[PDB]
């Protein structure tokens, strides 16, 4: 019932839920995603903080805006793995914020929304790029 | 507009870094 969706959700959900308190490809992809994504957050903290400030997330209504950003980016016909990893990395950065404001329950839905839009808009590109195996290869060593 | 565009641009810069 859509293995690509299931796999994508497992990887993306595990990474985002890790900010709150099964196959070989999925495990390696999670390790790659965390390694690259945590690096992006570390190196781009000021930029990410400024983007988060613009979102001004203080309540449930504000979390709607974030799903709209994801839709907005992935609706762009331009696709590459850098964009995919960066958007997920920003999702994890926001997930940390959600934890600190006692909105942990928004994190799993955020991961689901990211996954939904990613797969709905980029399925063909993802498969052409060898899916999550391709992701692991692109960011390898 | 600036926010979406800045994220897209960062993603493209990260893409170029790892495509290298
Ligand atoms: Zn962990
Ligand atoms: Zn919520």
């Amino acid at each position: 019932g859509d293995e690509l969706y299931r796999q994508s959700l497992e990887i993306i959900s595990r990474y985002l839920r890790e900010q709150a308190t099964s196959g070989a490809t999925s495990r390696k992809a999670l390790e790659t995603l965390r390694r690259v994504g945590d690096g992006v957050q570390r190196n781009h903290e000021t930029a990410f903080q400024g983007m988060l400030r613009k979102l001004d997330i203080k309540n449930e209504d504000d979390v709607k805006s974030l799903s709209r950003v994801m839709i907005h980016v992935f609706s762009d016909g331009v696709t590459n793995w850098g964009r995919i990893v960066t958007l997920i990395s920003f999702g994890a950065f926001v997930a940390k914020h959600l934890k600190t404001i006692n909105q942990e329950s928004c994190i799993e839905p955020l991961a689901e929304s990211i996954t939904d839009v990613l797969v709905r808009t980029k399925r063909d590109w993802l498969v052409k790029q060898r899916g999550w195996d391709g992701f692991v290869e692109f960011f390898h060593v | 507009i600036w926010l979406l565009q800045e994220l897209l641009r960062l993603g493209d810069e990260i893409n170029a870094r790892y495509a290298r």
